[PDB]
Parts: structure tokens; C-alpha cells; sequence
């Protein structure tokens, strides 16, 4: 939860916070490697992509 | 994690004055007149990168302090010894 808030945080000023997210093109997308936890982190991390892939152009 | 990013940014201000920090190394590259600042690892690769951002300031602000001492030890008359010291009023 908050460690997700730091983790945007580090895109929004510049690239890849606390995991690799190996994507400067097309969206700056967030991997976090987990299938157990909920399937609703995936889409709040697509807006955090357009946000990062913005600001890194 | 943002006790170990604030005693970093502090480390940053004491770099900023153009003083030798704890944890933020100074490597000499022409004679430490061009300083390129080198910071340990973090767990945090992000917050060291953002701070990666920070050490090319005091880079250049050790580069104009050194040519307004620079210029005045071989007591120049000309006009870039007084254009240097407002370099020392902008410092």
C-alpha cells in the first residue's frame, strides 16, 4: 500500500523507484512480479506509467 | 528508508557549501577542481539517482570559487578580477 505510494513517487520525478520496470518507451510500465495479491494494482500502475514516460521525454 | 534518504539530502547541503561530507566521497578528477561527487549504494536506487541529479551543482560551484581564487593569487589588475568578484557576491 504506502510502499506503492513511494514507488510512484520516483517514476513522477524521474525513472525506476523501488523495483526495475525495464520500459522507457510506449508507457514506463510497473512490474512487481506478484500473482497472490489483487489484480487492481495493475491498472493504477498504468497511470503512473503515462505520468513517468512523460517526464523522462 | 526516509531516515536513510534525510541524513543523505543533509550530506547533500554540507556538498552544496562546498564542504567534504560522511557519506558522499569527493574523487579528483583535474586536481578535485572538478569534482565528481561519488555516493555509496542505497536500497533505494531511486532516491541516490535523484541526488545524482544534485552533485553536478556543487561541481560547477567548486569550479567558480576555484577561478575567483584562482585570479586573484597571481594578483591580476585586469578586468576579470573584478568581474570574479561578483562571482564572490553571487557566492
Amino acid at each position: 500500500e504506502t510502499s506503492l505510494v513511494r514507488d510512484l513517487l520516483y517514476v513522477f520525478q524521474g525513472i525506476d523507484g523501488k523495483f526495475v520496470k525495464m520500459c522507457n518507451s510506449e508507457n514506463c510500465y510497473k512490474v512487481d512480479g506478484k500473482v497472490a495479491v489483487s489484480k487492481s494494482l495493475k491498472d493504477i500502475t498504468s497511470k503512473l506509467s503515462e505520468l513517468g514516460w512523460l517526464h523522462n521525454k | 528508508l526516509p531516515s536513510q534518504e534525510t541524513c543523505l539530502v543533509e550530506d547533500l547541503l554540507y556538498i552544496l557549501i562546498g564542504v567534504d561530507g560522511r557519506y558522499i566521497s569527493v574523487q579528483p578528477l583535474v586536481g578535485r577542481q572538478s569534482r565528481s561527487f561519488s555516493v555509496e549504494q542505497n536500497l533505494d536506487s531511486s532516491v541516490k539517482e535523484l541526488v545524482n541529479r544534485i552533485l553536478p551543482v556543487a561541481t560547477n560551484y567548486s569550479t567558480v570559487t576555484r577561478f575567483v581564487e584562482e585570479n586573484s593569487s597571481f594578483e591580476y589588475g585586469q578586468v576579470n578580477h573584478a568581474l570574479g568578484a561578483a562571482m564572490r557576491t553571487l557566492g
